[PDB]
């Protein structure tokens, strides 16, 4: 095994969250969230790991040794991290939803695309062999998923038909509902083909024209207009922490990550972005 | 007969020592070419504290490297401090342009070695630095931090030389050897070429580095003119012998791609006694002393 | 990828050809840069209710609102006000055999009988919630249509 | 035995009709193969003379023309004229040789009197001007090469070939 | 022949990829990628010996020796390396397609220009007559491709038409034949000019901004800004092993390249950069 | 690459700009240029551009301004400073799709002269606004700094 | 339990007698389909005896041989001589891999006495002249595999694998 | 110097002969690719007159006619009437462009003073009446386009397009 632990995590958002990748060459306005490689949103490892680790350096003062040794020290270092971040891939995103007729309809849906559930597939894989964790469970239930990989599905439900964000009409298909559920809200899980889903996770981010005011005046100060991308509450992403072994490595994940649930990713925090929270899948499936 | 070396990827071929990054040779010598050569004939029973004997047994008269390209024929050419690649048709009317007018001379080798050089078409220089890391600590090992100026090629590139033996011609094609320097690699093949030899003008080029046998040095050099039309005269290390892991010699070298004079000829044959004479044959063996005529793709040996 | 402009594109092509008066284009355009904003607020059925008050159901306009179905040559006639607000119907109604809310053959039976424009008017009753948020971005293309192409007073 | 002869190629409009004989057997000694304009023999000490296009040996070696070697002799009025030779394929050097030659042909070159009316303001000549590649491919380089549009389609690349490699030299009148 | 067999494989990035060059001010990137000769991405071999060597070490602890003397001892420098790495070479990049009224609606593709296949062939040749390095169908493909060169070319005949990177419309045709698809990825590959295939590759790289935050005030320390060039996921880089005949090359050949799935390239592993997978062409194809 | 369109954005907004006689209008088409990239890259081409001809009272005498615009470079835009400077951006657009091979400009020119083919004009562009937001962005961003650099704030 | 023989791939044919049930089960790694070959065995440090090709245990790592592992008794007159293993079927060398196996399973090898009165000098050796792989796939590949010429139709394609996918070391004594 | 004639395409029965060239050469501008026709001609303000049917001219942009180019020179019963004229190549409204132009042209089209004692009430009229295009098959793509049948099995395609790719503005009176 290269790596001692190996623990999956969701990273559940509890408010909106502004991860940056600031201002492009074009869109000089805006303030978008950081992308993929093939266009959705997600968080980069570094992101990840200065916002766990600055908020580590704090919740375990004491512990600040073990955090140095795992997550590296800042002051001189001496040594490479031990632990690793993956980058967060888009998990799910929540949709608003109108549904034609069913049982008691829904509001909202999880909204997933099997690009993305194959980038979960693959970091599963790579680390079951660097590893040795086995995570054939959730395995097992991706590759469930992904053998229907042509038609718009959905699982444990059946809602056979809907509306997507008020612009995109998909017929959906039930899997087989043998599949147990996966992020166990009570809230169905849509697993769209790419293209539609694209253009829906597109559709569920917030774009938030924000301004500057003059205090004494109450008008707009001249430049202070400004465009901001937001990922919505309730948005999953999907990363691991891998460790190799130290007897420090072993403390960080038998003691700080059995004590880690709410920490603050991104920016904006003043204005209650950036709270999430991490759900370690060893446990949650 | 015609051998092509094929480089898989960036060369490096050290030279002027190693002290930003180090640089590149374009051509690489005849020693390098001997050494690879001999590496693949190698038998582990003929060892010697003379490498170029054991070199000279292993394999037979190597005439001096150019470039093919694509078809295309490039030569090196050297007006002093200026390397370029030529295609011989601007070598032709070159020994007229030589004695030509001043300001004719210079209209026509500057435009020579500026536009009508096919180097940097052909070849880019690539800075490569690499470090060291110790196993335990994952940060950079102390003090390892190397870098060296490769030979990259933008378009498919050969070396090309001739042998003379056609029996080692055999166990040389399609061999992957490795060329040159930190451990890269090239491809060897092998076909039938027709070169004509030992053709009697009055300008030749030195494709290799002619040696000079540090007895007429001071000969030599005092009336240059004599000898050389145009090139450069440099001492040059004859590289790093793998037996017993030294550097081999430092001898003045008339660098590949001068223009020299029919007399230099004569000249290297009026001051060598047998000892150094046959020295000196084992070196053009090897393949030191290879010329070739402005006139056609036409090579000779000087002493052979 | 939006093709509800192309929805719109082709159901105002339709109605643009059937007016012949310029002044029942500009009825129309009044009536699309109206109806779309009095959905928004009112909602999908007092507004349909309202349209088909003002559109006057004989089964002559009927039978040309029929024909523009199929036609392109088919003409709608009447008054100003009269042929606009058929017209805003036939939009309506172009939509809805599109996209496949209701069949076109229980459309055009309903549009013949008048004991089934009833039938036809609780089926738009049932899926009034799917329509109201399907078809605004239809509409606001139809507005954006009329005020583009038709001239006002 | 066979015969070959001396094709000049300047961006000058003086080739209207010179040959007849433009196959006349089946081998001639250029050739094209996907990779650009194969044999273009190098003449030295010869130049172009404008005045109805043909060549003047002068006495510089620094002066160079390239050209193209067909089978035949043109149109039998001439060798009043022209410089009809034979070699041995091996005292002519051309560029991008690929068949060992036949050890001996001939060959006819458009040849000009000498005439010393005023002296011979030499310049140098590089192929510009694409439209004359256009009509000069149609012109030559098909009537003599049925082979294209057979075999040849990268005909983009023998315009991309001459224009830079294909130079001459001039009398400026 | 001192180069006996020869062992080409794919470099699969599962996460994203930085090997690190040198960082200078004249390239709009504090931290480039390693660039080749052409401003394509590359792996010089030099980076993947060190790379694979140090994860095989860790890996088989009682390998040592075969591996020290394939690969070069270090600490006993007397003898030549037995094996050899070339350069990796730039396969074909993820990139993000649009899809203009096609068949399949794809959201990326893999693009490839002429010159990586150039380059890919010419690896394939210099190794084909090693008397058990054979694959002749992937250069027989490759062959069919560079045949058309000159043309942007989809493999799979359905596209005829898409926007790459969202930037870039281009037109695409077939191969006249199915041409059996080079990978076993579900996904289609385009081989493009050459002009625009450099435009569509450097697109399809991760130009990411990078802070260091003073952990107390959340405010950015002075001076720490900078720029990173990652290689996405998806990205394929082509090299070959060669080998000599000496028998710890027959072991290290048999078991230590048969158990090599996954491996730790290039430099940024704590931000999970440099995971990497391992295909080789002796199997696959 | 989209760097020739730094040059047809100089001609094109040299055009808009003599063509808008009045300042006010002048710097309501600074508006627009900044406000209508944003939205078209937000929203759509499409919606964008069915906006953008909603806003423009396209009657005949406002086209036949356009095409001389196209071919003069002495032409007037006249019509409500609103009115005008949407009409002056869709000659933007309209003048890079002439210029690029997207749209024949006959078919254009004909589509701004007749008005059965108008509709025919909104159905290609509609078809192939994939491509003209792609390949537009450039153009748009260079008309939009043009217009901050040059007419003045109001 | 479940049981496979490994039967090598020689370019002499006594090979088809060293089974006696085809099937047994309903587990064959060694299967094909419409590629190639898979799951086929290499043996390292064993020696061929191509006079009755029985792999000798030499010491050499570089010799090898390739051979498939099939579900059957081995020759029910054997248990005496062959070489009979259980191993937990991780770590088995075999090349083409496409499912994972079913994590212990026995095997039967062909063996002999090592002879040591001839110094084992090993050779390594192809499968040459196609005429020679030709008949042995209707002799072993029909034997084994009823699943070509039913399911394979593109039996090329198990030639053009059989022809260098199939090496090993043989002893010529 | 090369010339063209341009053939309306009406519904009426005016489409039976007017030429003097069926073939004569090869080359047309409209043809039909496997995907319908390409290169089709497009005249504005001009409206067809189908009793003695030659386009009759307007000065209304919205009045038009489609037709398919060709070269040849009208039934010489001619040069009385038609406005043989010059053009480029590209000066001409083309639609449904695939190949090329030749940079230089001349067409010929059947032509007819507006005989100014009617108001020109031009009207659109869309091709339809399947039995029509049954004869448009014949009249004109086989006099002209014998190549139907030749290469084009699939003439249901080509008659789906003129069906909607041609219409034009008619006197109706």
């Amino acid at each position: 095994p290269y790596y001692a632990f190996a623990e999956p995590f969701f990273i559940h958002a509890i408010t909106h969250l502004h991860v940056g990748s600031g201002s492009s060459v074009e869109e000089e306005i805006a303030l978008p969230f950081q992308r993929d490689e093939l266009g959705y949103p997600t968080i980069y490892a570094s992101s990840l790991k200065g916002a766990i680790k600055s908020f580590l350096l704090k919740e375990f003062p004491d512990k600040r040794d073990v955090i140095y040794k795992v997550l590296g020290e800042d002051e001189n270092p001496e040594e490479a991290s031990l632990g690793t971040f993956l980058d967060a891939i888009l998990f799910a995103i929540p949709s608003r939803i109108i549904e034609i007729d069913s049982a008691k309809p829904y509001v909202w849906v999880y909204v997933t695309t099997y690009e993305l559930l194959k980038k979960v597939k693959l970091y599963l894989d790579s680390i079951s062999q660097l590893s040795n964790a086995s995570f054939s469970n959730l395995k097992n239930k991706i590759d469930t998923i992904l053998a229907k990989e042509g038609k718009n599905i959905t699982l444990d439900s059946d809602l056979k038909s809907a509306i997507l964000n008020e612009d995109f009409y998909v017929e959906l298909e039930a899997l087989n509902n043998k599949i147990p559920s996966i992020i166990n809200a009570g809230v169905p899980l849509l697993v769209l083909e790419d293209s539609i889903g694209r253009e829906v996770i597109n559709r569920s981010l917030i774009r938030v024209r924000r301004i500057r005011i003059d205090r004494d005046k109450k008008v707009v100060e001249t430049g202070g207009l400004w465009s901001e991308e937001y990922v919505p509450m309730k948005t999953i992403f999907f990363s691991v922490l891998l460790g190799k072994e130290s007897k420090e490595s072993a403390i960080f994940a038998s003691c700080i990550l059995r004590n880690l649930r709410y920490v603050i990713l991104g920016g904006k925090e003043t204005i209650g972005k950036g709270i999430v929270e991490l759900r370690w899948v060893k446990d949650v499936i | 007969k015609r051998v092509l070396i094929k480089p898989l990827e960036p060369l490096m071929f050290r030279s002027q020592g190693e002290f930003t990054a180090a640089q590149s040779l374009i051509i690489p010598r005849p020693s390098t070419i001997a050494g690879m050569l001999g590496y693949i004939l190698f038998n582990k029973s003929s060892g010697t504290g003379d490498w170029l004997s054991d070199l000279t047994n292993l394999l037979a008269t190597i005439y001096g490297t150019f470039i093919e390209t694509n078809g295309e024929y490039l030569f090196p050419l050297r007006m002093g401090n200026h390397l370029a690649l030529v295609d011989q048709q601007h070598l032709i009317n070159l020994p007229t342009l030589l004695e030509k007018e001043y300001e004719r001379r210079e209209k026509g080798i500057y435009e020579l070695f500026y536009d009508k050089n096919k180097l940097f078409q052909i070849i880019n220089h690539q800075d490569r630095i690499g470090i060291s890391i110790d196993k335990s600590t994952r940060t950079v090992k102390e003090h390892y931090l190397y870098s060296a100026r490769y030979l990259a090629f933008k378009k498919e590139v050969n070396y090309v030389i001739f042998i003379d033996n056609d029996a080692i011609s055999d166990k040389i094609n399609g061999k992957i050897v490795n060329f040159g320097g930190e451990n890269r690699i090239a491809k060897l093949e092998v076909d039938d070429y027709k070169v004509d030899t030992s053709i009697e003008e009055e300008y030749y080029l030195a494709l290799s580095p002619i040696l000079i046998p540090d007895e007429a040095l001071d000969n030599f050099l005092d009336n240059i003119s004599d000898y050389v039309a145009m090139g450069k005269v440099d001492k040059i290390s004859l590289g790093f012998d793998i037996a017993n892991t030294k550097r081999k010699e430092m001898l003045t070298a008339i660098l590949e791609g001068s223009i020299v004079k029919r007399s230099i000829i004569d000249f290297i044959k009026n001051e060598i006694k047998n000892d150094l004479r046959y020295r000196f044959s084992k070196y053009e063996k090897i393949g030191y002393n290879t010329l070739m005529s402005l006139c056609k793709l036409a090579l000779r040996k000087i002493l052979s | 990828y939006e093709e509800d402009y192309k929805l719109a594109l082709e159901a105002f092509k339709k109605v643009f050809n059937a007016l012949t008066h310029y002044g029942a284009k500009q009825a129309f355009r009044s009536r699309a840069r109206d109806l779309v904003e009095e959905i928004y607020n009112s909602g999908f059925i007092p507004t349909f209710f309202y349209i088909i008050s003002k559109a006057e159901l004989n089964s002559d306009s009927l039978d040309s609102l029929i024909s523009l179905f199929s036609s392109d040559n088919a003409i709608l006639r009447g008054s100003d006000e009269n042929v606009s607000y058929s017209a805003y119907l036939f939009i309506i109604l172009y939509y809805l055999i599109k996209r496949g809310i209701i069949e076109q053959k229980f459309l055009i039976q309903a549009l013949r009988c008048e004991k089934t424009r009833l039938d036809l008017i609780d089926k738009l009753y049932n899926l009034a919630p799917i329509i109201s948020a399907k078809i605004r971005t239809y509409l606001l293309a139809i507005k954006r249509l009329s005020e583009a192409l038709i001239e006002a007073r | 035995s066979t015969q070959r002869e001396y094709v000049f190629i300047p961006i000058t409009n003086s080739i209207t009709i010179d040959v007849k004989i433009t196959i006349g057997g089946s081998d001639h000694i250029t050739n094209i193969d996907e990779r650009g304009i194969h044999n273009v023999l190098v003449i030295t000490g010869y130049a172009v003379d404008e005045k109805n296009g043909r060549l003047v040996p002068t006495l510089d070696p620094c002066d160079y023309v390239k050209g193209i070697l067909v089978a035949g002799t043109p149109q039998q009025a001439q060798s009043n004229d022209f410089l009809t030779l034979k070699l041995p394929a091996n005292k002519l050097y051309l560029i991008r040789k690929k068949g060992n030659i036949s050890d001996d042909l001939k060959i006819y070159i458009p040849y000009s009197s000498p005439d010393a009316r005023n002296s011979m303001k030499t310049k140098p000549v590089s192929i510009s001007d694409d439209t004359i590649v256009n009509n000069i491919i149609k012109e030559v380089f098909d009537k003599i090469y049925n082979i294209t549009q057979k075999e040849k389609v990268k005909i983009e690349k023998v315009k991309e070939d001459i224009k830079e490699l294909f130079s001459y030299y001039a009398l400026e009148q």
